[PDB]
């Protein structure tokens, strides 16, 4: 029971999947928390030397002037799933004029997902997070190489997932004002996961309902370094 | 198991399927070709070595693609066939294009692509064939290239792939001549190869097959050796072998 | 694996064919059902002596094959 | 060994699967060709299980064209499909350029279509020696192709059960300017000496080509030729 | 184990052994009857029911295949289901094309060769279930045949499929099933289905009886039991 | 083989019979040479040659003896080997078919081998490590050295490689006459006209070609050899005769 | 269940497939990218001419655009392969497009082609890696790199092949911060790079520079010499 | 001898191509001979109808078929696969009849199911069906022919040879029977194939037990001999 | 085992492990449970949760106005299954704007899902599905496996722990059938509870209601509609 998804274990578990998840394990972390002033996003760039732009490591994306996303895994395909979440949101936009929700990037990105058994490849080996706002409400959502996604309020993908994860759920709770999810979200990234806070190797990118422009955080890091 | 398909790297990255073809090109014939100036030429011994073999086409190893451009063929026999088949179709596609005769080079990059695209894709065998090319172009005139399995080229001025291969280009690098080195001494050469790296003393005319392109009337022409002129060429060779014995 | 193991036999079964030292008077005699396999390295003179055959009882033989039993 | 594949190579280069072929070949019915100054003759067995078996019901030696004829090792409904081909081959050729079709470039064009099995993983070559012969521009021609796609010319050959003998037979018993008569005599020895048992008009075959036309011989004439003769 | 792992390739000894799997899958499932009267055919299938969670007549076992052609299964149910579908699919075809209706044999025979087919490719398996069909063409007389996982189409006055072949099968042989008229012939079946196991081991069961028959003035249809039950009186009193 | 006797000559004898030198040169002396030619071209004969020469004592063990049928074998059985290679003191150890053990292994299946490469590198340690390397040699012996694999041949590894090609006019006709030295020969007799009749030849096979004569003149109860036995022993002991038709120019070209 | 594949994981997740072809691309010989203050140089080495052999045949640098330029390192086969896909994918984008190519483009096409060539079963990977250096970031000189992963990134320098370990250490090393002044500056410091060449002789460097405004240029032997005796001069310093 | 063997497309060591030997190994259907007998103006075909059940309708048992007025059949093998070569016999009878305007001969029409054979046998894509065959069929003047096309993808129809359980016997018989010069007339004919039958079988051989297909110049149309002419046959040969 | 790679190859048992290995598979996914009356029918599903702050995973779909269901395995399967479910109810209302019949749409589905089980190199849809609807001929419950066999019932539980749930279903399979639309839905909320351990009982979290009636269509109810309907009912003594 090797040879890919078409083949059941006694327990029923397709074991080809399982090294799905392991292939998030394997990929370096993304944070996101979901607040009523606005949804943000943490990324480790994991910058293997200085000599490297630091931005041109897309760990952290912007789908559209109202949703960013942040992922972990496998670089090539979350970057194909970004690219299908854009012209998804373009054509929807394009042709409906309504604004997508963002559960229904989500579904969009998750249909895909469904496309290595299900037709006539292999599972995409990468976990996602998106950050939106819409006219109903500002949200996080993350999905996983299955095909499965879910509304979260503060979620860790990657790396070492367990610590940062026990972290953000104990500093977690539904009236905390942007500023101090961040800083805490911050600080847990500083004291588990590499280091101090730098632009080089961490990136943020937060979402408000009136803002759709400037959808990242850039150029601006001081203020947090010497007040951290 | 990795060595089974071509599209498994080694851990190491390399191929093993190509290197099998190469191993597989150190049983072709002997067959080179020569470095020569206001000239060329393919010089390919045949090995095929029975009295009641008729070699109609007197022709087996050298195939014309036009009178300005011959190849070599050193590998399977039918993958050889059909690749000189699509040579020549290649050939036809660029000059009913264009109407023009088609760059060495273009020619060989295009042979080479397509037969690296048939190793890269999955449930199809390599194609173990390598094989040599003289001709005559706009851009660079006389030229000589050499072409392996994987789809990789080079130019060559002189070399030789077959049996006893490496110890061809051995001698060949050995006694290396330039510039003064016509086609006359070309043809020595390649008499003198030919005799070091055959077993056969006195090697005989029907088991060697010469072929060699000149610019005549700025048409150009490509000849293939008759028996007489390999004839005197080899009794030449001899008696030269003879002459330096004479230094003794 | 089966495959190396087999032809590592024949291998060493001919390095003991070559290797039986001299003043050793051991004869060595190997049956077959085709004769038109069997490698000719083993079927090399050097080592293969003499080469009989048992084709199918014909008449005459028949005959005596029947009345030596009978 | 690598023979269960036929799209790989093995370590050595070998694609084992093609020599397999070639040793179903020679392992199937005795046949003899040779090229005489005039003609060319090609003889092959006609020997069955079982008496019922009325061997005249299947030919062996086909006229692809009025000028070729065409013998087979033994493999016969490969034999039969790569026959069916060839001579639809030779329909092509004879439409196209409104000329027969050469018998060299009809054997290579048979020959392709041999290499065009030669590939993929999910099918087989047919394993079938064929030996051709035709006229052409008044030049007789005899062709041996191979399952493995390669096809080469001879002056007189043999396959099928014990080739070796009838290649040493060829080899002393044959001269280049042989009469026609004198062709088939040492085309039936060849056969004698290779064929186990002997023959009359029923177990032998035998097409001619000459240089006005390609013909099979009717099996009266082949024990003419088998019988009553040498 | 030898080469018995596709049903395209030809194992040890002519047998496949491979589709001697799908007649053990057949094996595997209830019995299922069918006999043929001196006007029509009776179908009776029992198909074993757990009362719990069950829905009195759910996934029954009788299905149309023509508006005259009737028929039973026995073995996997899916893939009776989608024979079932496909059997239809050739009698529409036959109705469509030919401008009246399809002959019994022919269409017995056009889906023994698809069950057939689907025994040689190596990227499909052969149906783990074996079936028989009945109709009546008013012109001529009455049809029966019975087609097993293999393909093999063959006629049969009486004919069992299921885990009981040769037990109802010897039931059936005594029965005068020369000259009778399907009436009785119903109770007939459903004493036979229920002398062999009715709950003996198994806790319960649901009888379905299919019915094609000249006084049943030829097409397919359900027997309404439900009028006095006859029959189940006369399966229950087979007690003793 | 007088070129492959004398760099062989070198390479182990020198060191056993004159350490002085590489103490007084410093270097440690080399510690095995492969040996690779086709089958018969008395590689093994050589290295027995050499063995005898230097007076140093003579160990065989195969390649194919190396294998075995459990894992943690060919381990022990190779360092016991080297163990009674230490114990004799001055002594050349020989792996004849090497290559059977230096091989391509298995690149996952149904099934791998895993001890074949485990017994290679257990070798591979234990000359890597230079056990004791006081008068000990070690030589092995590989058919088509293409075969086999690089890894013992790095460079801190066994040292020197050694060609034996088919032997040359006058290497058959050396052969001819040191295994006809003990036959009954007659006048008439040209080994010189028989050697040009054997073309390649694999130097086995002319031992086979004078047993054949031999046996030629057995069969006749004859004591004595002539010119037309070798002559017609030469029609058996061509190999070709199985050969030159199993469609070599076809397929292969 | 270990590799045997290209389209199943380990059971940790890794791709084993895409690692070897990383490692067929570490097989291949060095190749060191750099940009400049305004222009981008590029220098390959291990030429190996073969007395018989005619260097210019091989062509170790390829321009395939109005102004793109390099080869791909790894098996050269795949190398012609992709350059024949870049020249087509350049020419269409150039005559399909309002505006002309871009080098972010065209190396996105690259790497998303690498992607969905290696994203199937029974399709063998291009096991290569290249060092694009482009004109048009607005007028701008800029350099990315592509991995057989089918992945792209943007370095102000790097190095990819035999020597990657090394001379990105070299690069580490000295790489100035001080955009390089004098951009013969950063050529000169390239053919110090390639002075690490397989076989470091440096006098059969092959070198290209392009100003990041004008078209393909090439350095001669001879010239090129003449910054490596420029390096040797400053090495000398150290007495 | 394992591998050889698990597909069809592989030849073994010495050539042989185990599948095709495997599928004649279900040709033995036990119960069926299929006696097929060449007379001056006839030809016979019986087969052995054992009938293993009662309850079975007599009728759909049978194993002889028709696709030529002129043309008989008789099959020996697994009965799905007899009844698919039979279909597709008719499928290629009736696109003959529709292209040339006439019926298919006899001798084509065995080829052509030879052919198919083949090319089931040269691709592994199908398995080859695992039953023989034989037709009988008149040429025009020309007289009766007998024709039997196997799994092997070969035909050789030529006087008898019945691919029946009881092979050699029945072979031996018929050899042995045409080896004596006698006249044959049809009664002759039918005499020779059931003593054939008789004696290979040496069951009492009841009238429903076998089943006779026919054709003859005098009347062409082939048809299924009743099983009152069989036991009038079978009283004739037991007096 | 040498006969369980796929559906294709056939065990000497008589089975195919292949189908069997799917029905584990649909066991592993949570509880689902499913009954209907005259009046009403109604579906339960336990959804699983994921963290104290993440949304408990749906697990019942609506797509029709008279049609819902209840999924228990891979969420990929079931949720391509309810886009089927969605064009078949979407083309058969263009067609002849009838709501399609639940019977009828659940033999496709079954046999759209035989497919799988007799292709090679395609692994069956390894999910169990309930099917609630009302159409004119009454009310309707069904059940779809991946061995593609369909089945009506009045109640029935899939899934992890649903033993005891089929037996208190069983137990109150003689009130359904003329039970109300209330009763119903609180013996389906008990029927649930069933299935959970003891320290584990009905809460909004892991509860979700769809509902379809004669005169109401088919709805779905969570945390703010499940509310109103736990309030109420009978705890859970020890
Ligand atoms: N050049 C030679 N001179 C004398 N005898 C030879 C020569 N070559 C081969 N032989 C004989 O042939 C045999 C080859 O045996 P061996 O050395 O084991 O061959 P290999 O080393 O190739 O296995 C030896 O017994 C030797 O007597
Ligand atoms: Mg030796």
């Amino acid at each position: 029971y090797d040879r890919g998804v078409n083949t059941f274990s006694p327990e029923g578990r397709l074991f080809q999947v399982e090294y799905a998840i392991e292939a998030i394990k394997l990929g370096s972390t993304a944070i996101g928390i979901q607040t009523s002033e606005g949804v943000c996003l943490a990324v480790e760039k994991r910058i293997t030397s200085p000599l490297m732009e630091p931005s041109s490591i897309e760990k952290i994306v912007e789908i559209d002037a109202h949703i960013g996303c942040a992922m972990s895994g496998l670089i090539a395909d979350a970057k194909t799933l970004i690219d299908k979440a854009r012209v998804e949101t373009q054509n929807h936009w394009f042709t409906y004029n309504e604004t997508m929700t963002v559960e229904s990037v989500t579904q969009a990105v998750s249909n895909l997902a469904l496309q290595f058994g299900e037709e006539d490849s292999r599972p995409f080996g990468v976990a996602l997070l998106f950050g939106g706002v819409d006219e109903k409400g500002p949200q996080l959502f993350h999905m996983d190489p299955s095909g499965t996604f879910v509304q979260c309020d503060a979620r860790a993908i990657g790396s070492a997932s367990e610590g940062a994860q026990s972290s953000l759920q104990e500093v977690y709770h539904k009236s905390m004002t942007l500023k101090e999810a961040i800083k805490s979200s911050l600080i847990i990234l500083k004291q588990v996961m590499e280091e101090k806070l730098n632009a080089t190797n961490i990136e943020l990118a937060t979402v408000q309902p009136g803002q759709n422009f400037h959808m990242f955080t850039k150029e601006e890091l001081e203020e947090v370094i010497k007040d951290i | 198991r990795y060595d089974s398909r071509t599209t498994i790297f080694s851990p190491e990255g390399r191929l093993y399927q190509v290197e099998y073809a190469m191993e597989a090109i150190g049983h072709a014939g002997t067959c080179l070709g020569i470095l020569a100036n206001d000239g060329v030429l393919l010089a390919a011994e045949r090995r095929n070595i029975h009295k009641l073999l008729d070699e109609v086409f007197f022709s087996e190893k050298i195939y014309k693609l036009n009178e300005d451009m011959a190849c070599s063929v050193a590998g399977i026999t039918s993958d050889a066939n059909v690749l000189t088949n699509e040579l020549r179709l290649i050939a036809q596609r660029y000059l009913l294009q264009y109407q023009e005769p088609i760059p060495c080079e273009q020619l060989v990059t295009a042979l080479c692509d397509i037969k690296q695209a048939y190793t890269q894709f999955g449930g199809k065998r390599p194609f173990g064939v390598s094989l040599l090319y003289i001709g005559w172009d706009k851009h660079y005139g006389f030229q000589l290239y050499q072409s392996d399995p994987s789809g990789n080229y080079g130019g060559w001025k002189a070399t030789c792939i077959g049996n006893n291969s490496a110890a061809a280009v051995s001698m060949l690098k050995q006694d290396y001549k330039e510039g003064e080195m016509t086609l006359k001494s070309a043809l020595a050469l390649a008499i003198k190869v030919l005799n070091k790296t055959m077993d056969v003393s006195k090697l005989s005319a029907e088991k060697v097959e010469i072929a060699t392109l000149t610019r005549e009337n700025g048409k150009t022409v490509i000849r293939v050796l008759k028996q007489k002129e390999v004839e005197q060429l080899i009794k030449k060779h001899e008696e030269e072998e003879a002459k330096a014995e004479r230094e003794k | 694996g089966a495959d190396r193991e087999v032809q590592r036999i024949l291998l060493e079964l001919l390095n003991q064919m070559d290797g039986f030292d001299q003043n050793v008077n051991v004869k060595v005699i190997m049956a077959t059902n085709r004769a038109d396999t069997l490698d000719p390295a083993l079927l090399r003179p050097g080592r293969l002596d003499r080469k009989i055959e048992f084709p199918l009882p014909d008449r005459r033989q028949k005959r005596l094959i029947f009345s030596t039993i009978t | 060994g690598y023979s269960f594949s036929l799209t790989t190579f093995s370590p050595s280069g070998k694609l084992v699967q093609i020599e397999y072929a070639l040793a179903a070949v020679a392992g199937g019915a005795p046949s003899v060709g040779i090229k005489a100054a005039n003609g060319v003759v090609l003889a092959t067995e006609k020997k069955q299980k079982s008496i019922l078996y009325d061997e005249r019901s299947v030919h062996k030696v086909e006229p692809i064209t009025k000028h070729i004829g065409l013998v087979y090792s033994g493999m016969g409904p490969d034999y039969r499909v790569l026959v069916h081909r060839a001579r639809k081959l030779a329909q092509q050729y004879y439409l196209v350029y409104q000329e027969p079709i050469p018998t060299a470039q009809l054997v290579q064009r048979v020959a392709s279509v041999m290499q065009e099995y030669t590939q993929s993983g999910g099918v087989r070559p047919f394993g079938v020696s064929l030996l051709i012969c035709g006229w052409n521009e008044g030049r007789p021609y005899l062709f041996q192709s191979d399952p493995s796609g390669a096809y080469f010319a001879w002056k007189a050959t043999a396959h099928g059960k014990n080739y070796v003998n009838g290649k040493t037979f060829l080899e002393k018993r044959y001269n280049e300017d042989l009469e026609l008569e004198d062709a088939i005599h040492t085309a039936i020895l060849t056969l004698k000496e290779s064929f186990e048992g002997q023959m009359t008009e029923d177990n032998i075959e035998v097409g001619i080509c000459n240089e006005a036309g390609f013909r099979r011989l009717t099996p009266t004439e082949v024990k003419d030729y088998l019988a009553a003769i040498a | 184990t030898g080469y018995d792992l596709s049903a395209s390739t030809f194992s040890p000894d002519g047998r496949v052994f491979q589709v001697e799997y799908a007649m053990k899958a057949v094996e595997n499932s209830s019995t299922a009857i069918g006999i043929r009267c001196k006007d029509g055919v009776v179908f009776g299938v029992e198909k074993l029911v757990l009362s719990k969670l069950y829905e009195e007549g759910s996934n029954k076992r009788l299905f149309n295949v023509d508006r005259h052609v009737g028929m039973a299964v026995a073995g996997l149910l899916a893939d009776a289901r989608s024979l079932a579908d496909i059997a239809r699919e050739e009698a529409s075809n036959f109705r469509s094309n030919f401008g009246y209706n399809i002959p019994l044999k022919h269409l017995a025979d056009r889906v023994a060769m698809y069950v057939h087919a689907y025994t040689l490719y190596s990227a499909v398996r052969p149906f783990g279930c074996s079936f028989m069909l009945g109709s009546y063409s008013v012109n001529d007389g009455a049809q029966l045949y019975m087609i097993d996982p293999s393909g093999v189409s063959y006629g049969y006055w009486g004919c069992a499929i299921g885990k009981a072949r040769q037990a109802a099968k010897t039931e059936i042989e005594k029965l005068q099933m020369k000259e009778m008229t399907c009436r009785d012939i119903v109770k007939e079946v459903a004493k036979i289905i229920y002398i062999v196991h009715d709950e003996v081991k198994d806790k319960a069961f649901e009888l379905e009886l299919s019915w094609v028959g000249e006084l049943t003035n030829g097409r397919h249809e359900i027997v309404p039991k439900d009028i006095r039950e006859e029959a189940e009186k006369y399966a229950k009193e087979s007690l003793k | 083989l007088d070129k492959q006797i004398k760099e062989i000559k070198e390479v182990i004898e020198l060191p056993v019979k004159h350490p002085e030198l590489f103490e007084a040169l410093g270097i440690a002396q080399p510690k095995g040479v492969l040996l690779y030619g086709p089958p018969g071209t008395g590689k093994t004969l050589l290295a027995r040659a050499v063995a005898h020469h230097t007076d140093c004592t003579f160990i065989r063990v195969s390649g194919s003896e190396l294998v075995q049928k459990f894992i943690g074998e060919g381990a022990r059985m190779v360092r016991e080997l080297f163990v009674m290679a230490r114990e004799h003191a001055p002594s050349i150890i020989f792996m004849d078919e090497i290559d059977s053990i230096g091989s391509s292994r298995l690149e996952g299946g149904s099934g791998g081998d895993s001890e074949v490469q485990r017994t290679m590198l257990e070798l591979l340690n234990q000359l890597d490590g230079f056990e004791a390397t006081k008068n000990i040699k070690v030589i092995m012996a590989t058919n088509r050295i293409d075969i086999l694999d690089s890894a013992l041949l790095r460079p801190g590894r066994i040292d020197r490689k050694i060609e034996f090609p088919p032997p040359n006019e006058e290497a058959r006709l050396d052969i001819l006459k040191i295994h006809s030295r003990k036959m009954n020969l007659t006048r008439g007799i040209n080994l010189r006209k028989i050697a040009e009749l054997m073309p390649g030849a694999s130097g086995a096979e002319v031992k086979g070609v004078c047993t054949e004569a031999g046996m030629y003149a057995l069969r006749e109860r004859r004591v004595h050899v002539t010119q037309e036995d070798f002559e017609m022993a030469v029609a058996k002991v061509m190999q070709k005769d199985s050969e030159k038709n199993m469609s070599i120019k076809k397929l292969w070209k | 269940s270990y590799d045997r594949a290209i389209t199943v994981f380990s059971p940790d997740g890794h791709l084993f497939q895409v690692e070897y072809a990383q490692e067929a691309v570490k097989k291949g010989s060095t190749a060191v990218g750099v940009r400049g203050r305004d222009i981008v140089v590029l220098g390959v080495e291990k030429k190996s001419v073969a007395k018989l052999q005619d260097e210019r045949t091989v062509r170790k640098i390829c321009a395939l655009d109005d102004n793109v330029c390099m080869a791909f390192a790894g098996l050269t086969a795949d190398a012609r392969i992709v350059i024949n896909r870049a020249r087509v994918e350049c020419q269409s984008h150039r005559l399909t497009v309002e505006d002309p190519v871009t080098v972010e483009y065209i190396t996105r096409y690259i790497a998303s082609l690498k992607q969905r060539y290696t994203q199937s079963n029974g399709r063998r990977p291009f096991g290569i890696s290249a060092l694009i250096v482009g004109f048009d970031f607005d007028g701008t000189p800029r350099l990315y790199q592509t991995d057989p992963s089918g992945t792209y990134h943007a370095w102000k320098a790097n190095a990819i092949g035999r020597g990657a370990k090394s001379v990105r250490e070299f690069l580490e090393k000295n790489y100035t911060d001080e955009a390089i002044e004098t951009d013969d500056l950063t050529i000169k410091l390239v053919i110090k790079a390639l002075l690490e060449v397989v076989q470091s002789g440096g006098k059969n460097i092959e070198l290209a520079v392009m100003r990041r405004d004008q078209s393909l240029k090439i350095l001669n032997p001879e010239e090129i010499e003449k910054y490596v005796a420029e390096i040797e001069k400053e090495k000398e310093e150290n007495e | 001898s394992a591998g050889f063997d698990r597909h069809i497309t592989i030849f073994s060591p010495e050539g042989r191509l185990y599948q095709v030997e495997y599928a004649f190994k279900a040709i033995n259907q036990g119960g069926l001979t299929s006696v097929a007998v060449r007379g001056k103006d006839c030809a016979v075909i019986v087969t052995q109808k054992k009938v293993p059940d009662k309850l079975l309708d007599s009728s759909t048992v049978t194993h002889l078929f028709k696709i030529t007025e002129n043309i008989g059949c008789v099959m020996t093998g697994m009965t799905a696969d007899s009844r698919s070569q039979v279909q597709r016999a008719r499928y290629e009878a009736a696109n003959w009849k529709y292209k040339y305007g006439y019926e298919i001969p006899v001798d084509m029409l065995c080829k052509r199911i030879a052919d198919i054979s083949q090319v089931y046998t040269q691709n592994a894509e199908m398995r080859p069906l695992g039953c023989c065959m034989i037709l009988i069929g008149i040429d025009e003047e020309q007289g009766p022919q007998v024709y039997k096309c196997d799994p092997a993808g070969y035909y050789c129809g030529f006087k008898a040879t019945a691919a029946g359980v009881k092979q050699t016997e029945s072979t031996s018989f018929l050899e042995k029977k045409v080896k004596k010069k006698f006249d044959w007339t049809f009664e002759q004919t039918v005499e020779t194939a059931i003593t054939c039958l008789s004696t290979v079988l040496s069951i009492d051989f009841k009238p429903s037990e076998i089943e006779v297909g026919v054709v003859t110049v005098e009347n062409p149309k082939f048809r299924i001999l009743t099983e009152a002419e069989i036991d009038a046959h079978l009283v004739a040969l037991a007096e | 085992n040498q006969y369980d790679n796929d559906v294709t190859v056939w065990s000497p048992q008589g089975r195919i492990h292949q189908i069997e290995y799917a029905m584990e598979a649909v066991k592993q996914g949570s509880a689902t449970v499913g009954l209907k009356s005259k009046t009403h029918a109604v579906l339960v599903a336990l959804k699983r949760a994921q963290s104290e702050l993440a949304a408990h995973q749906k697990k019942i779909l609506h797509v029709d106005n008279h049609i819902g269901i209840s999924i228990a395995g891979l969420t990929a399967d079931a949720r391509l299954l309810c886009n089927f479910m969605r064009q078949e109810c979407l083309d058969s209302r263009f067609v002849f704007d009838r709501p399609l019949p639940v019977s009828r749409l659940v033999s496709l589905i079954g046999s759209k899902t035989q497919i799988p089980t007799q292709r090679y190199g395609r692994r069956p849809y390894g999910v169990g599905l309930l099917i609630a609807g009302y159409d004119d001929m009454g009310p309707h419950i069904f059940q779809t496996c991946p061995s593609a066999n369909y089945f009506d019932c009045r109640a029935m539980s899939i899934g992890a722990r649903s033993q005891s749930a089929r037996t208190y279903l069983e137990r109150h399979m003689s009130e359904f059938m003329e039970c109300n639309l209330n009763e119903l839905v609180k013996h389906g909320l008990r029927a649930l509870r069933e299935t959970l351990p003891a320290e584990q009982d009905l809460t909004t979290k892991n509860v979700s209601i769809g509902i379809v009636g004669k005169d109401l269509e088919f709805t779905i109810y969570d945390d703010d509609d499940v509310s109103p309907f736990l309030e109420g009912l009978e705890e859970r003594p020890q």
